[PDB]
RNA sequence: ACCAAAGCUAGCUCAACAACAAAUACAAAAAUACACCAAAAUAAAAUAAAACAUUCACCUAACAUUAAAGUAUAGGAGAUAGAAAUUUUUAUCCUGACGCUAUAGAGAUAGUACCGUAAGGGAAAGAUGAAAGAAUAAAAGUAAAAAAAAGCAAAGAUUACCCCUUCUACCUUUUGCAUAAUGGUUUAACCAGAAAAAAUCUAACAAAGAGAACUUUAGCUAGAUACCCCGAAACCAGACGAGCUACCCAUGAGCAGUUUAAAAGAACCAACUCAUCUAUGUGGCAAAAUAGUGAGAAGACUUGUAGGUAGAGGUGAAAA
RNA sequence: ACAAACUCCUAGCCCAAUACCGGACUAAUCUAUUGAAACAUAGAAGCAAUAAUGUUAAUAUGAGUAACAAGAAGCCUUUCUCCUCGCACACGCUUACAUCAGUAACUAAUAAUAUACUGAUAAUUAACAACCAAUAAACCAAAACAACACUAAAACGUUUAUUAAUUACAUUGUUAACCCAACACAGGAGUGCACCAAGGAAAGAUUAAAAGAAGUAAAAGGAACUCGGCAAACACAAACCCCGCCUGUUUACCAAAAACAUCACCUCUAGCAUUACUAGUAUUAGAGGCAAUGCCUGCCCAGUGACAAGUUUAACGGCCGCGGUACUGACCGUGCAAAGGUAGCAUAAUCACUUGUUCUCCAAAUAAGGACUUGUAUGAAUGGCCACACGAGGGUUUUACUGUCUCUUACUUCCAAUCAGUGAAAUUAACCUUCCCGUGAAGAGGCGGGAAUAAAAAAAUAAGACGAGAAGACCCUAUGGAGCUUUAAUUAACUAUUCCAAAAGUUCUUAACAUGGACUAGCAAUUUCGGUUGGGGUGACC
């Protein structure tokens, strides 16, 4: 009949917010994608995917940040930092390294000289040197990070065309992105999720993953190993 | 195991699904209602 | 408690429509029995003496009328006061028009008495059956002879 | 197994009226000397039996109320008596139970 | 002699004509607090075409009635479907009954008992008399009245019941049935052949006949003669179902002891959960049980209350 | 001589029959006139049941049969004799509860008497329980006797500020022996404390037949039983195989498995925002395959796919001849292929031969294990091969144990049979209901030829009544159905694709909606699957 999502939330708290699971269903209660629901009961932890976030509608300037706490989240795959300053608390996604009682810097200026940046650091696409290696990438300039946030990835700059950057994602697409666009520099978190073994059917369950069907069906003609020359380039630019 | 004891009673799950509200909720339970009156019922609805 | 198999079905009409000349010969064949069977009697004139219906059974008795008698007069309209009054009063006896005459009630009255004018009125109306054509529209419209 | 056809009337009046399946004439009935009721030869008489059963019934209370409580029962020989009789001394040191209705005449004294 | 049997009424058919007052959509019958309201998309198929794909009247609308006419046309040019132009129609009054009597006629004494979670299904019955402010002995089945070698149960007969003598129950179905083929315990009440083109028969009037339109080289007009009953699996539309069970989403609740550094999809073994194997049971105690015996027993564990997904679908550690 | 429906004779109303087709009469209603007590001419129809596993009502038979229940004695509620699902709440039921009274007959599957039948009258009393505020702001920090931790990341609110009618007594749930299963059902039922302090009776009375059910004991022997050591045991232990790796999950009601899942390993498809996936972001998420671990995973892009000609097998799928030569064939020739089956393993849970060969195993083995092994129809992610650990899986041996068995026996209890209550079921043309051998629609209680034979009960046994149950699930036939699959034949909607118009603008473009006509696919529709045949299929024919 009808539903009500559990999303409504106006205001950030970093307090974690209880959260309710669907397995599977969309609004109108039917299976849509197979194979998810039971998991152990989880709550959610808000994070702000926008690094330069300015406190203070009135001063302009640059953010200088402390990392309080380094804490599991169960919600996604790396692993989150609880980073204060001024008045305001936030959960930031936290890079390798980082560790409790630390320092991180936030600026959206852009100098000619560019900056050498330490993991904890968010600067604009253009501000950073060539070679250096990027995380929770910005699509569009003020939108907020969108690719590039799960457990160890990392982007890498690769050259700068007519104010814009050009950057390698984890599948080697490379994306085309305007200079203003923020990014943080370094390795995800938790760089082992990877090598992490599931001992027995328990731990899936655990994660909230249901058993496949037993239903038996032939390979289809999709099936092989197919060689696709990569796909070409995603520009967020937009002509004049 | 064995069968026919199917039917296990509870109040509030016979007024939210069969009761006067629920039919007229919905055209056809509204349409429920007006045949068995036309049939002329007893009882309309649960 | 189930549904009749066959049974009678819906309001049903049985409605046949005898040709007009088996009618005809049949009424003056009607009135053939009648008259050669003793049992028919002319009157004229029709007013009676007096309004008591007793006077009318009396007039059956002495005259051997048989049992039941049914009487035609020319008109509707015309009826004189005593006889309508005094047949009105009565079973056995009866009171038509010469429109109404029919084989039916000639059968069911033991005796039959005509007016004279409608004697004269009768035999017009069923000798004109023997010398007519077969109809074109129907009789009501304008003919050249034929009303 | 199923039976094949129905069994005729005459069928049955063979079977359910056999000179066996009918209730026997019983010839041992007399009259009791005493009530001039019947009873069977070899029985007590009932009607007899019954007067006996009331009295019994009767005396038994009252030697119920002469004793205290469930457990508690007499060591002594007990003799029972009837309005206008006293104990004989054969009959003494015996626990005695005294009773309205003179004496019953089948009830002897002894 | 029991059990039974009989009434004529309740009412129906078909057709003309034209007790408030309060309480209620909270989980209806609960005076009273912040909202929301409200919504719409061709009917399909069964079936005809001896199959089945184009096609298949009636099923929505009003238009009536007599004709034009089953004609023009439309159709796997098959099955079948089917107009119009143009023509006809006198008033009301005048209501009843070759309609049913309690297995009929309404399903009805009732939408009630009862059966269904629910949409929905859906019964049975009454009988004296003016007065109860008077107390026929006829169906089957039995009783009065067990049964005496032998045989489709009778028949020919006899002084005589048997005893003699002569005879393959009845329907249906088949080439052929005593068949050991089907059906039926028995009684009562219900329970199955409808059409008028051509024809024949009987009459009317006749080169014409019909109470309008039509047909006519003896024809026309009228009457009378005619073609069953009960059964699928299905298919299509719209409702109602997740109080069982499948899987989820909320919110609760259990798991003693013993062993082990251990709550480790570890041991042992209760509660609790399953259902291995055998015997009982088979119109059962039970539309899946009982007795023994078994597996699991801090987990992909069992379990309570309350939501959700609905049949062209749902759900599925696939057993269609 | 005796023998017919034939033919005489004496009289007549004067010569058989299924499907179909002609005729004459009439039963019972109603309507026209008569008729008067049953009517006779017409006209009309719901117009005539010995048969549908017909419908309803009622009666039998099976049958007084199957089956049902109340521990003893007394002074009448008092002792005894035995067994243990007990008291509350939640949900759910609705007066079934209480007192007095009545029970002939209704309920109890019988009685007695009454918590369950009938009448009258009464009754559960709120402090427990239900009902019972909003909006701002601070607060990262698990429950686990919680010190502190573990991974799977954990239900639950205080306090400050701003306003909140302010006022005895609101309203409502309060019984029970109870609910869901047609029943006053050996069954299904959540939670808190209990093991009795609380609840309850396994036998209506006998008798001690058979056959059945449950239990106990057994001389000598100890699997000789049998498909199998199933069941049962004064036993409770060892070993070897095949298949799955493992705990788990499934055909509620004939299959818990070798089937499914699963850790792990691999293929594909995706570069992104408000309701799924996901408040996620390629170490992620969806379609799947195959099943841990270990050693491995051979060669094949010609077909069909699928992708965006070319590329792909951890896609669908494939992986050879013919003869010559040292009994054999390393070699040789020639042919065809897209490649020519390799590493392994092997008579196998692997077409047949087939009880292959041989060794071990037993007194003897078509079983089991080990080898050989062209398996001409094994074989490597539709996975190939070894191995722990685990199976209520299948097989084999041994120990031990025993009534499985040689080969049965004794005794108890439920049934049982007799007495007393109450009282069903399928079934049934009618039966006055024998045996033999013939016959016969081809297997007779009924026919033919012989036999045998007072009449009825109760108890047994199952050879027959083609016994009783289900209009045979096999087979075939309907121009009957349905489910499933695709290269069957006709093809939409939809979801995507690509294109042309349209629409806006440019002087060729498309931001998101969005219509017309195409295309290419997916998912998907509608309908059928000819006939003859010494049954059908295959073969053959029309
Ligand atoms: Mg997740
Ligand atoms: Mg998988
Ligand atoms: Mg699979
Ligand atoms: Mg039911
Ligand atoms: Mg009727
Ligand atoms: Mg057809
Ligand atoms: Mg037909
Ligand atoms: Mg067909
Ligand atoms: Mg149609
Ligand atoms: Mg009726
Ligand atoms: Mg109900
Ligand atoms: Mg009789
Ligand atoms: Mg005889
Ligand atoms: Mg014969
Ligand atoms: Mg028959
Ligand atoms: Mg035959
Ligand atoms: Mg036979
Ligand atoms: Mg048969
Ligand atoms: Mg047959
Ligand atoms: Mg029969
Ligand atoms: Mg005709
Ligand atoms: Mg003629
Ligand atoms: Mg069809
Ligand atoms: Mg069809
Ligand atoms: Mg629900
Ligand atoms: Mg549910
Ligand atoms: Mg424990
Ligand atoms: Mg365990
Ligand atoms: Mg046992
Ligand atoms: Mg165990
Ligand atoms: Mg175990
Ligand atoms: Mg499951
Ligand atoms: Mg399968
Ligand atoms: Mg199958
Ligand atoms: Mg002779
Ligand atoms: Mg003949
Ligand atoms: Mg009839
Ligand atoms: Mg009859
Ligand atoms: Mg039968
Ligand atoms: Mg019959
Ligand atoms: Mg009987
Ligand atoms: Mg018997
Ligand atoms: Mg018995
Ligand atoms: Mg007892
Ligand atoms: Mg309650
Ligand atoms: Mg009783
Ligand atoms: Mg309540
Ligand atoms: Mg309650
Ligand atoms: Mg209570
Ligand atoms: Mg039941
Ligand atoms: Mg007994
Ligand atoms: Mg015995
Ligand atoms: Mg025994
Ligand atoms: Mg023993
Ligand atoms: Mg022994
Ligand atoms: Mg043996
Ligand atoms: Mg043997
Ligand atoms: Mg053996
Ligand atoms: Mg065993
Ligand atoms: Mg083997
Ligand atoms: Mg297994
Ligand atoms: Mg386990
Ligand atoms: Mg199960
Ligand atoms: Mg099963
Ligand atoms: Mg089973
Ligand atoms: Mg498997
Ligand atoms: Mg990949
Ligand atoms: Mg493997
Ligand atoms: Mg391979
Ligand atoms: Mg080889
Ligand atoms: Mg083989
Ligand atoms: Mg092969
Ligand atoms: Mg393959
Ligand atoms: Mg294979
Ligand atoms: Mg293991
Ligand atoms: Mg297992
Ligand atoms: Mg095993
Ligand atoms: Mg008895
Ligand atoms: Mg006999
Ligand atoms: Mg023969
Ligand atoms: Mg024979
Ligand atoms: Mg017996
Ligand atoms: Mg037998
Ligand atoms: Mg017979
Ligand atoms: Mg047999
Ligand atoms: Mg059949
Ligand atoms: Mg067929
Ligand atoms: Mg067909
Ligand atoms: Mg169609
Ligand atoms: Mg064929
Ligand atoms: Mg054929
Ligand atoms: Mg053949
Ligand atoms: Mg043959
Ligand atoms: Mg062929
Ligand atoms: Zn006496």
């Amino acid at each position: 009949a009808t539903s009500v999502s559990w999303k409504s939330r106006t205001k950030y708290t970093v307090m974690p917010v209880k959260m309710r699971k669907s397995g599977g269903r969309n609004h109108t209660g039917q299976i849509q994608v197979h194979g998810i629901g039971g998991g152990h009961k989880q709550r959610y932890r808000m994070i702000d995917f926008l690094r330069f976030r300015p406190e203070h509608e009135s001063k302009p300037g640059p953010f200088e940040e402390k990392v309080i706490a380094v804490r599991y989240d169960p919600c996604r795959s790396a692993d989150i930092a609880l980073v204060a300053g001024g008045n305001r608390k936030r959960w930031i996604i936290a890079t390798e390294n980082m560790k409790a009682g630390d320092t991180v810097l936030n600026s959206d200026h852009i100098g000619r000289m560019a900056v050498a940046a330490r993991e904890g650091d968010a600067h604009p696409l253009g501000a950073l040197p060539v070679g250096t290696l990027i995380n929770n990438v910005e699509s569009e300039p003020g939108r907020g990070a969108q690719y590039i946030r799960a457990a160890g990835t990392c982007g890498v700059l690769l050259r700068k065309v007519n104010g814009t950057a050009i950057i390698q994602l984890p599948s080697k697409r490379q994306m085309q992105v305007l200079e203003t666009c923020i990014a943080t520099v370094g390795r995800v978190s938790n760089v082992d999720h990877n090598k992490r073994v599931i001992g027995k059917a328990g731990r899936n369950r655990w994660l909230g993953k249901r058993p496949n069907s037993g239903l038996w069906q032939r390979k289809g003609g999709w099936a092989g190993r197919k060689i696709r020359p990569l796909p070409p380039m995603k520009s967020y630019v937009k002509l004049p | 195991k064995a069968r026919g004891n199917e039917y296990q009673p509870s109040n509030i799950k016979r007024k939210h699904k069969h009761g006067w509200v629920r039919r007229l909720r919905t055209p056809t339970g509204v349409q429920v209602i007006l045949r068995r009156m036309h049939k002329g019922r007893k009882s309309l609805s649960h | 408690g189930g549904g009749v198999a066959h049974g009678p079905r819906g309001p049903t009409s049985y409605y046949y429509m005898l040709p007009m000349k088996v009618r005809v010969q049949g009424l003056k064949v009607a009135l053939t029995v009648k008259l050669a069977q003793d049992d028919l009697h002319i009157v004229d004139s029709l007013e009676l003496p007096t309004a008591d219906p007793q006077y009318l059974i009396e007039l059956a008795r002495y005259r051997r009328w048989g049992d039941s008698v049914l009487l035609v007069d020319l008109e509707h309209e015309d009826m004189p006061q005593n006889v309508v009054a005094a047949t009105s009063g009565l079973k056995t006896f009866n009171l038509v028009p010469a429109v109404g005459l029919n084989v039916h009630s000639m059968l069911k009255h033991q005796t039959l008495v005509l007016t004279l004018p409608t004697v004269a009125f009768l035999e017009e109306k069923l000798l004109w059956h023997n010398s007519r054509y077969t109809p074109l529209y129907p009789f009501r419209l304008p003919y050249c002879d034929f009303p | 197994a199923a039976p094949k056809n129905r069994r005729s009337i005459e069928v049955n009046r063979c079977r359910r009226r056999n000179p066996q399946k009918l209730i026997k004439v019983k010839n041992n009935i007399d009259v009791c000397p005493e009530c001039g009721h019947l009873k069977q030869k070899h029985i007590l008489c009932g009607y007899c039996y019954e007067k006996v059963r009331k009295e019994t019934a009767e005396i038994r209370r009252q030697m119920g109320k002469q004793e205290g409580g469930p457990f508690r029962a007499p060591t002594t020989e007990t003799v029972v008596l009837y309005s206008g009789e006293t104990p004989s001394e054969q009959d003494q040191g015996k626990r005695i139970i005294e009773r309205e209705r003179k004496r019953p005449s089948w009830f002897t004294q002894n």
